[PDB]
């Protein structure tokens, strides 16, 4: 509870909105690797 | 070195005479190795400010005027005034940046400029006292799928680092306010940087996305 | 700060109060000695039966691991603490959680190629690629309501993080050597204490290497 | 060709 995940996500999504590139490769790695272990 | 030959070759394409090509070469070599001065020019370009000045003795004075209304730029360097278009001014800087600008080591901790965030985001970070700090996760990443431009850094906010529930952040160099501490570097990194981020990118005419070379 | 919190975690152990106090002194000594604590983790992973070090008091710390018997003997100040394997793993897990130092973000480490991909080590040897990595994340939870964390999330140096080069989940005993620590300040110290020690303690979240359940 | 993407993706596929 000591990490402001919602604010951190808003910072990433706002700055990545300025860039013409897809960042979805990160969450794809995360949700995939969690199920493998 | 190798970068000097490549750098003079990137200046042949500008619509200017060989007299001004030598002057632009010296200005680029001088501003690129002074990291604080080069970022100030980048922010001036980003804000469409009108004037840049980094003067000094021994013929080190550099003044650049950006006439945004006529898409003109005047680079004065030792009574030698060089005129060129705004689009050629961005190509000159893009290849100066590609070939000559230092690249921060991986793991570098930096402070980012809050003046570049939307107000609602600033007021949210201020409420909990979150300073705009970050660490370098990756460098000069290719923007997919076309892979015609790179972006300077991929970062995560410090001290949270890279998390599973938050995306890494693409940012440009002009977002940086100060380097708190550089990460580890050695001869392996210098060779990799020169090959992958300077020579290979130059061969494909890949430059930083901020100069908007279309 | 954390001393009384560590004493609380020793109440998870099915040993007498005198044995808890001995285990407290052993853990306070090992966690302060980063290289010594990592050696014990590596001895655990290899299933070796003996560990020998010297506490900061000077008295030798002896640990005997009986894997088929599923129990452990900890010897310190001539006191023999007999505990089960699961109590051993719990003791070390909370010792690690509450007392072990956490490397700063951006720290460069050398990875022990043994604990890395077995035959792929040969692939990076073919190109002379050393096994250096940058700490990008720390005590990571992969998803919500996970009762275990991953010590470090790292990217291979000098390539770093990129869309086609995935990072690597490692445990602290994957580290052969720390080459250069990253930047740290009071902001990091406060966040580490609150999130990676106090909040994880409240939620019973410890390193996955101990596999408590 | 300065980044061995396939080998680096293999190191991460295995350890994760």
């Amino acid at each position: 509870g000591s990490t402001p995940v919602e604010l951190l996500a808003n910072i990433s999504n706002t700055l990545n909105g300025f860039v013409r590139s897809n960042i979805s490769w990160w969450k794809k790695f995360i949700t995939d690797s969690k199920g493998k272990r | 070195g190798e970068m000097d030959i490549l750098y003079q070759m990137s200046l042949n394409h500008l619509a200017v005479i060989e007299a001004d090509k030598e002057v632009l070469k010296q200005v680029g070599l001088s501003l690129a190795k002074q990291e604080e001065a080069f970022r100030e020019l980048q922010l001036i370009l980003f804000n469409h400010e009108h004037s840049y000045s980094h003067h000094g003795i021994l013929g080190s004075s550099i003044e650049i005027l950006l006439h945004w209304e006529q898409n003109n730029v005047e680079v004065m360097y030792l009574e030698t005034k060089v005129a060129l278009s705004m689009i050629d001014f961005r190509r000159w800087l893009a290849y100066t940046d590609l070939l000559l600008s230092p690249i921060l080591p991986l793991g570098t901790t930096i402070e980012l400029n809050k003046d570049l965030l939307p107000a609602a985001l600033v007021t949210s970070m201020n409420e909990i006292g979150m300073p705009f700090l970050a660490i370098v996760l990756g460098r000069r990443l290719l923007l997919g799928p076309e892979d015609r431009e790179y972006i300077d850094y991929l970062v995560s906010i410090y001290p949270y680092g890279l998390r599973a529930d938050v995306n890494p952040i693409y940012i440009s160099n002009f977002f940086i306010k100060k380097v708190l501490q550089e990460g580890y570097s050695d001869a392996i990194d210098e060779q990799y940087i020169e090959n992958q981020y300077r020579k290979d990118y130059f061969s494909r005419n890949i430059v930083s996305e901020i100069y908007n070379v279309k």
